[PDB]
């Protein structure tokens, strides 16, 4: 039981992610409210083994938000700083409009690429090898929405859902080549995913409480589904079963559609703080590691619910078929 | 649970070797100390010289004076204890 | 240098000496 | 393969003393070897030789603590692992 | 200066009882002991054991220094460093 | 508490040999020996001694007396782990992987 | 002879696999191996 309370009382878990570099590496972000404390901005970095307490720090007066880290190992450190700028880092080392997303492009020969969304829409992206990083490298793509799921095995598309009420896609060589939009529920969407398994699945979740299967070959979504809290995090599970969870106010909503029907496959409230934040899971056990509003964190273990290990597997190509064989029986 | 090996003394001192040498296991855990206990021993109740070596891979070749000499095994630690002078 | 050896080894010293034994 | 660690005595007897435990050696060179028997050969040996009151003492992992004339003690190793001491009291 | 932050950080750490920092010689530099010639008997006797274990550390072959000796016992925990001319012992509570 | 159980044990991955040795160091069973027999004869008696030092210890001056040895589990990294397990007539010892 | 003798043998039974327990625990010490990353 690990529920790191470094300052964080009175602070506000913004994002949660891990480290394939060490698989046993956690680095978290939060964003404070009250100034009369250590710092401003936060990436707290800490192992499954170490103290509760965040074991490094970066130190500075910064609000940091949009932060990845380097694709092939954990050796640089990206941040997408909220007045429009960029910043990175060398781990092995002691605008009129945010960004909002961002993203490592890894080319294996030299540093990897950069990409951010700002909060308007538009997209940049820029490398350079000197990382004291120089904006100076820019590109700017003619973009509309804010999150951009970028095609997992053609990683130069990419789609997102915008207030307008559609979800447009596009790619990397002309930012105009291919500007028509997904209408799967045409939704205000404001998520999306993809399914890491076998095909070209994704996900696109609306601020209407609606969550949508863009599979890429069609234009027309799979399963229109449904359920309140679908404007929030959505998320595929690290397990051979394709689990989705939802999560706000100190309560998740668990799908396994592996098992069951589109209905809710699991759902709880946690009463260790209120107003749970971001989220994460691991391939590797089920120490489940969550945030609070509160800025603590916090983690539990369900291992029961673990895997299916015969149906989730190889029958799960056969269920993105059936999702289409339900499409069908809509029409 | 003394073995002895090869002993010259008479029944007596033996008897007197291995009661010296459950002292010397009960009392001291290092060697050195064991066979001091044990040479400072012989030599003040008898007089002269005597040497003791304690061991476990150990072979020697030394002179002694007659019925002044045992070579044993008490638990199992090579004692090897003998009157020279 | 031998402060900074020193510095050298108590670093992985405290590292591996906050792990103990959990369940 | 003779590596002398402590050394006392004159640079003859220290020639000899290593052909002395070479040759016992080779009387007992095989897996049936015993290092008492090589023992007997190199106390005997410098006895006959240079006079009584040797003692010989071969083993690789010990703990001697004995009483020695001065110019009169050897102690050495072997690639083979041989720690061999020699001394006269 | 890293021996002061590793000390400080020592205190820091929650669940320590008494605090030793020794030199490789039987010198305690600083100790949160009630009494100091118990530290004394073991800030001594311990470095033989120590010496003993590094010998047989390396009785098995060079491959390997002792860079720790940690012990946990039922009432306390016995945190040790070895350190090229240090030594870090502290007393916790074993959690 | 029966050779079912020591069957098991010997099957616990990770274990490369097995000591277990009455206290007059004697290895009564093995699966160090099963590699080289001169190895557990060396490490049982020299860790017999080790463990009367630990005596000593555990009887010195800090340690209250009348408080025993438990268990001595040591470990060399990358060279091997040896958990020492005293008994009153016993003293289990296992080298697995470190 | 004595079939009492491997009885109090198998005894240890408990006592070895609660330590074959905490050897699987305290398998492998924290590794921090050297690396250098571009160090520029």
């Amino acid at each position: 039981y690990y529920w790191s309370q470094g300052d964080q009382r009175k602070k506000n878990v913004t994002s949660i992610c891990w480290n394939p570099l060490y698989p046993d590496l956690f680095a978290v972000s939060l964003g404070s409210y009250d100034f009369t404390k250590q710092r401003m901005g936060l990436i707290c970095l800490y192992s499954l083994k170490n103290t509760t307490h965040p074991e490094y720090a970066f130190n500075c007066e910064a609000g940091v938000m949009c932060l990845d880290f380097h694709p092939k190992s954990a050796a640089l450190l990206a941040v997408g700083l909220y007045d429009g700028t960029v910043l990175v880092y060398d781990i092995r080392n002691k605008h009129t409009d945010p960004v909002w997303q961002v993203k490592w492009n890894p080319d294996t020969s030299k540093n990897y690429n950069f990409y951010s969304i700002s909060s308007d829409g538009r997209v940049m992206n820029w490398i350079l090898m000197k990382n004291k990083n120089e904006e100076e490298s820019t590109l700017i793509g003619l973009a509309c929405g804010l999150c951009f799921d970028f095609n997992k095995f053609e990683p130069h598309i990419f789609l997102v859902g915008t207030e307008e009420g559609k979800i447009h896609k596009c790619s990397r060589a002309y930012s105009g080549q291919y500007q028509e939009t997904y209408n799967g529920h045409l939704l205000a969407v404001y998520k999306v995913k993809w399914n890491n398994f076998h095909p070209r699945t994704f996900i696109s979740a609306s601020a209407d409480w609606t969550v949508r299967i863009w599979d890429s070959k069609y234009t027309s979504q799979i399963i229109c589904f449904d359920l309140s809290m679908m404007v929030v995090d959505a998320v595929w599970a690290p397990y051979s079963s394709t689990v989705f969870a939802c999560a706000t106010m100190d309560k998740v909503q668990v799908y396994d559609l592996n098992v069951d029907k589109l209905n809710k496959l699991a759902e709880q409230k946690i009463v260790k703080q209120p107003k749970l934040t971001n989220l994460s899971f691991n391939y590797k056990d089920p120490i489940l590691l969550v945030g609070d509003s509160h800025g603590g964190v916090t983690l539990v273990k369900l291992s029961p619910n673990l895997c299916k290990s015969g149906p989730e597997i190889k029958q799960t190509e056969d269920k993105k078929a059936m999702e289409e064989f339900k499409n069908v029986k809509i029409e | 649970q003394p073995v002895i090996k090869n002993s010259d003394m008479s029944v007596e001192m033996q008897k007197e070797v291995e009661e010296v040498a459950k002292k010397a296991i009960d009392y001291c855990n290092t060697d050195k100390e064991i066979a001091t206990f044990i040479k400072d021993d012989f030599r003040s109740r008898y007089h002269g010289t005597w040497h003791c070596i304690v061991g476990r891979n150990f072979g020697s070749f030394v002179t002694f004076e007659r019925s002044y000499y045992i070579y044993l095994y008490v638990g199992q630690l090579a004692i090897l204890l003998f009157k020279t002078g | 240098s031998m402060y900074s050896t020193s510095f050298k080894r108590c670093c992985k010293i405290m590292e591996r000496m906050v792990v103990q034994n959990d369940q | 393969k003779a590596i002398i660690n402590s050394s006392d005595m004159q640079g003859d007897l220290l020639q000899e003393a290593q052909d002395v435990i070479q040759s016992g050696i080779e009387n007992n060179s095989a897996p049936v070897l015993n290092i008492e028997a090589a023992c007997k050969y190199i106390k005997e040996n410098l006895d006959k030789k240079f006079g009584p009151t040797w003692q010989c003492i071969i083993g690789e992992g010990y703990a001697y603590d004995v009483t020695v004339q001065n110019n009169t003690l050897l102690f050495m190793f072997y690639n083979g692992n041989l720690a061999v001491l020699i001394f006269k009291s | 200066s890293e021996v002061e932050d590793t000390l400080n950080r020592i205190k820091t750490h929650k669940t320590v009882l008494g605090y030793l920092i020794v030199n490789s010689e039987g010198g305690v530099v600083r100790g949160a002991f009630k009494d100091e010639e118990e530290s004394k008997n073991i800030a001594n006797s311990i470095p033989l054991l120590t010496k003993k274990a590094r010998s047989v550390v390396r009785d098995l072959d060079p491959t390997n220094d002792l860079v720790f000796l940690r012990i946990q016992t039922k009432l306390n925990e016995i945190m040790v460093a070895p350190d090229d001319e240090f030594s870090l012992i502290v007393i916790q509570t074993k959690g | 508490n029966a050779d079912d159980q020591l069957k098991q044990l010997s099957a616990l991955e990770g274990a490369n040999g097995y000591v277990i040795f009455n206290e007059s160091g004697i290895p009564l069973k093995r699966h160090e020996k099963s590699i080289s027999h001169e190895k557990a004869v060396h490490i049982a008696a020299l860790v017999s001694d080790l463990w009367n030092v630990s005596k000593k210890v555990i009887q010195r001056d800090l340690k209250t007396p009348e408080n025993d040895i438990e268990v001595i589990r040591l470990r060399t990294k990358h060279s091997y782990e040896y958990i020492i397990t005293q008994s009153g007539d016993f003293t289990m010892l296992a080298i697995q992987l470190c | 002879f004595p079939q009492a003798v491997k009885d109090l043998k198998e005894g240890v039974e408990k006592c070895i696999y609660q330590n074959n327990q905490i050897d699987l625990l305290e398998e492998y010490f924290e590794g921090e191996t050297s690396e250098h990353v571009v160090e520029n």
